[PDB]
RNA sequence: CGUAAAGCGCACGCAGGCGGUUUGUUAAGUCAGAUGUGAAAUCCCCGGGCUCAACCUGGGAACUGCAUCUGAUACUGGCAAGCUUGAGUCUCGUAGAGGGGGGUAGAAUUCCAGGUGUAGCGGUGAAAUGCGUAGAGAUCUGGAGGAAUACCGGUGGCGAAGGCGGCCCCCUGGACGAAGACUGACGCUCAGGUGCGAAAGCGUGGGGAGCAAACAGGAUUAGAUACCCUGGUAGUCCACGCCGUAAACGAUGUCGACUUGGAGGUUGUGCCCUUGAGGCGUGGCUUCCGGAGCUAACGCGUUAAGUCGACCGCCUGGGGAGUA
C-alpha cells in the first residue's frame, strides 16, 4: 500500500515517537497520505471500481476517526486538520 | 477384578461423544476405557444382579455376534438362566404373546422327534418339517421355558443389540449392557464400559455374571 | 456487537443447561455478579466465583436435580431495545410464585418477593423457573 | 418471512435506534411516600327504600392520569477520570482467474494467393436446399484478420455482490498468519441518500474470424410463422455514456455471543525431531455426512433453518395486478 519509509516518516512527524503508531493523529495522517497518493491512480484508472471501494473505506475510516478526535478534544482536532489541510 | 485386556477400544473415528466421560485417553489412535471407572460400575452391577437373583428373578443374555454366540450358550449351561445366541427377532418382548405360539410349535415339533412319531416313509413328514426344529431352536432355543417376560436384561453389545434395548425400555425391564466406546448409552439403566467383541473380554463378563446369579439364587 | 451482556449471561446458562455442562464461564461484571448472587440464594446455581483482576471471568457452577436441568426456563425480560419498569403492585410472579423474577430496585438487585416485601419497584431483569 | 404471501441484487453511509468494562458525580428516566387535582352520574363493593325486580339512593373503592414537594441510587441516561477483552494502526511474511492499463505467445476456425490432384463434397432418421468439371472436397506452402485461452483445472482459489482462467510488465484493493508495540469504545445497524450491479437492449465512433435473433430457402407435418438442414443481418468484440433488470438463488438480511461430533479440500503457523512422500498442536476459508434441538413436513444441524441480543427490510386468501 504505502512505502515503509513513507509510513515511518509520518509516524515520527505526527506521533509522540517512532513507536507511537496507534495515535489517532498517526492513523489519520497515514490515511490522508494514502488518499492523496491514490488521487493520481484513479485519475488515469477511472474504471478501477474494485480498488476504488478500498479507497472509500479509507475515506470513511478517516471521517470516523476525525469525529472521535473532535469529541475527545476539540483543540487538538483543530490543529490536526490545519496541518493536513483537509475538511474543506 | 481389574486385569489385562478389556481396556482396548475401537478407532477414534467411530467413538460416540456420549461416552466421553468413560474414556481414559486415545492410545495409538484407539480409545482405551477407564478401568478405574469400570470396576465401581461393574462390581455394583453384579451386586444388583445378585439382589435380583435372590428374588428368584429371571435373567436373559443377549449375544448375537459370532465372536460370542457360543459363549452365551455356555453360560446358559453353567447357570439355569436364559439367553439369545443368534439374531434377535424384532419384538421378542413387545409381542411375546405372539411369540408364545411359536414356542408351542417348537414343543410339539420337539415332542414328535422324541417318541419317533416323525419316522414315516414320506420325505415331507421326515425331512421338511424336522428342519423347522433346527431353524426354531437356533432362535428360540434358550427362551423355550422362560414362560414370560424377563426380570432383567444382560446385553454384550449396546449398539449391535439396540433392538433388544428398545424393547426392555418400552416394557421397563432393567437393562444391563456392556456399552463400548462407539456404543450408545442412555438406553441402558446400568452402564458397564469395556470391550464388546474381544473373546477374552466377553468370556470374562458372562463368566463373571454366571457366578453371581448362582450365588444369589442359592 | 455484544449490546446486552445480561442476555449473554442468561443465554450461556440456558445453553449450558441444555448441554449438561458442569459449569459455564464468561466475562465478569458487577451487574452479572449481583444476578449470579440472587440465583445462588434461590438455589438455581450451586456456586459462583470470579477469577482474575484486569479481565475478571465469572464462573457459575450449574446444578442438576435427578439428572435434569434445575433451570427449567430462563428468559430476558428488559432489553436495550425495550426496557420494562414495574411499580410495587405491578411486580410479576413467575409460575404463580413458584419461579422468581430478578428485579433491580434502588436497594440493589433482588428477587420479586424480596422487592415486594421491601415495597420497592424497578427494572425487571428476567424470569427464572 | 429456505420451499405455503413475505429478506432490498450487493454494498458504503447521514438522521435514528442500540452499545464492552471500572471509579466518582448528577438524580433526567426509573422507584418509594406525601400534597393538590382527576365534577356529578355511570361501572364496581358493602348497605338502604319502592310487596320482589328493573329502578331510586347512603358510604366507600375506583378514576390505572397530570403537577408539585421530600427521599432512594440498583439499572438506563448526562458529566469527569479510567481500563483493555470490541474496533483500529504499525513491524515481518504467505496464497490467490481481486481490479485497471499495456505488451506478447501458441493451437485452431474462416478468408486470400499458389502447387499437387479428380468427381464428388456437405448434411440428415432419410432427403433436399447448398457447394463442385469456371476444378470443389481432400492435401501442401505463404499471407491477412478477429475472437477465445486446450492440457493444468480440482463441490479448487479470489471478490461486497454481479463476477473473475494463456504468459509477461506497470499501477492498485482486500484477506490471513507470527510474536511484539501502540490508540483506548473510536462500536453495531441503517429509512432517506449515494455507489456498484450478469445477459439482453440503447447512443456515438471503430471492429467483425466464429457463432447467431430477425430473415430466406430446403425438409418434417393434416398445417409447422417451430423442433432438424443449408445460408445469414443485428448482436456478440473495443472506447465512452446510458439502461438498473435476472430462478441478481444458499429461493435463507447484517453484526455479536453461546451450544455433542466424524471425514476431506485449501492456505498460514508452533513443536518433536534421523530413523519423512513421520508425530502431536494452533489460526483463516471451504465441501460432505450427521447428534441434541428445531421444523407442517421436506429438511437445517458450530458456515443453524438450534439457544439469545441489536437494527433494518418485507408479508396479511386466490384472481384482477406488480396491472391502471
Ligand atoms: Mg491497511
Ligand atoms: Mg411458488
Ligand atoms: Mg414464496
Ligand atoms: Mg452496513
Ligand atoms: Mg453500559
Ligand atoms: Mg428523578
Ligand atoms: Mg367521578
Ligand atoms: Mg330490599
Ligand atoms: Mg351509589
Ligand atoms: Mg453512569
Ligand atoms: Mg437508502
Ligand atoms: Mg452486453
Ligand atoms: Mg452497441
Ligand atoms: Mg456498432
Ligand atoms: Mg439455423
Ligand atoms: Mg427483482
Ligand atoms: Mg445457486
Ligand atoms: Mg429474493
Ligand atoms: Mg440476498
Ligand atoms: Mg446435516
Ligand atoms: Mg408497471
Ligand atoms: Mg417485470
Amino acid at each position: 500500500s504505502l512505502s515503509t519509509e513513507a509510513t515511518a516518516k509520518i509516524v515520527s512527524e505526527f506521533g509522540r515517537d517512532a513507536n507511537d503508531t496507534g495515535s489517532t493523529e498517526v492513523q489519520v495522517a497515514l490515511l490522508t497520505a494514502q488518499i492523496n497518493h491514490l488521487q493520481g491512480h484513479f485519475a488515469e484508472h477511472k474504471k478501477d471500481h474494485h480498488s476504488r471501494r478500498g479507497l472509500l473505506r479509507m475515506v470513511s475510516q478517516r471521517r470516523k476517526l476525525l469525529d472521535y478526535l473532535k469529541r475527545k478534544d476539540v483543540a487538538r482536532y483543530t490543529q490536526l486538520i490545519e496541518r493536513l489541510g483537509l475538511r474543506r | 477384578m481389574l486385569k489385562a485386556g478389556v481396556h482396548f477400544g475401537h478407532q477414534t473415528r467411530y467413538w460416540n461423544p456420549k461416552m466421553k466421560p468413560f474414556i481414559f485417553g486415545a492410545r495409538n489412535k484407539v480409545h482405551i476405557i477407564n478401568l478405574e471407572k469400570t470396576v465401581p460400575m461393574f462390581n455394583e452391577a453384579l451386586a444388583e444382579l445378585n439382589k435380583i437373583a435372590s428374588r428368584k428373578g429371571k435373567i436373559l443374555f443377549v449375544g448375537t455376534k459370532r465372536a460370542a454366540s457360543e459363549a452365551v450358550k455356555d453360560a446358559a449351561l453353567s447357570c439355569d438362566q436364559f439367553f439369545v445366541n443368534h439374531r434377535w427377532l424384532g419384538g421378542m418382548l413387545t409381542n411375546w404373546k405372539t411369540v408364545r405360539q411359536s414356542i408351542k410349535r417348537l414343543k410339539d415339533l420337539e415332542t414328535q422327534s422324541q417318541d419317533g412319531t416323525f419316522d414315516k416313509l414320506t420325505k415331507k413328514e421326515a425331512l421338511m418339517r424336522t428342519r423347522e426344529l433346527e431353524k426354531l431352536e437356533n432362535s428360540l432355543g434358550g427362551i423355550k421355558d422362560m414362560g414370560g417376560l424377563p426380570d432383567a436384561l444382560f446385553v454384550i453389545d449396546a449398539d449391535h443389540e439396540h433392538i433388544a434395548i428398545k424393547e426392555a425400555n418400552n416394557l421397563g425391564i432393567p437393562v444391563f449392557a456392556i456399552v463400548d466406546t462407539n456404543s450408545d448409552p442412555d438406553g441402558v439403566d446400568f452402564v458397564i464400559p469395556g470391550n464388546d467383541d474381544a473373546i477374552r473380554a466377553v468370556t470374562l463378563y458372562l463368566g463373571a455374571v454366571a457366578a453371581t446369579v448362582r450365588e444369589g439364587r442359592s | 456487537s455484544m449490546q446486552d451482556p445480561i442476555a449473554d449471561m442468561l443465554t450461556r446458562i440456558r445453553n449450558g443447561q441444555a448441554a449438561n455442562k458442569a459449569a459455564v464461564t464468561m466475562p465478569s461484571s458487577k451487574l452479572k455478579v449481583a444476578i449470579a448472587n440472587v440465583l445462588k440464594e434461590e438455589g438455581f446455581i450451586e456456586d459462583f466465583k470470579v477469577e482474575g483482576d484486569t479481565k475478571p471471568e465469572l464462573e457459575l457452577t450449574l446444578k442438576y436435580f435427578q439428572g435434569k436441568a434445575v433451570v427449567e426456563s430462563i428468559q430476558r425480560v428488559s432489553r436495550p431495545g425495550l426496557r420494562i419498569y414495574k411499580r410495587k403492585d405491578e411486580l410479576p410472579k413467575v409460575m404463580a410464585g413458584l419461579g422468581i423474577a430478578v428485579v433491580s430496585t434502588s436497594k440493589g438487585v433482588m428477587t420479586d418477593r424480596a422487592a415486594r416485601q421491601a415495597g420497592l419497584g424497578g427494572e425487571i431483569i428476567c424470569y427464572v423457573a
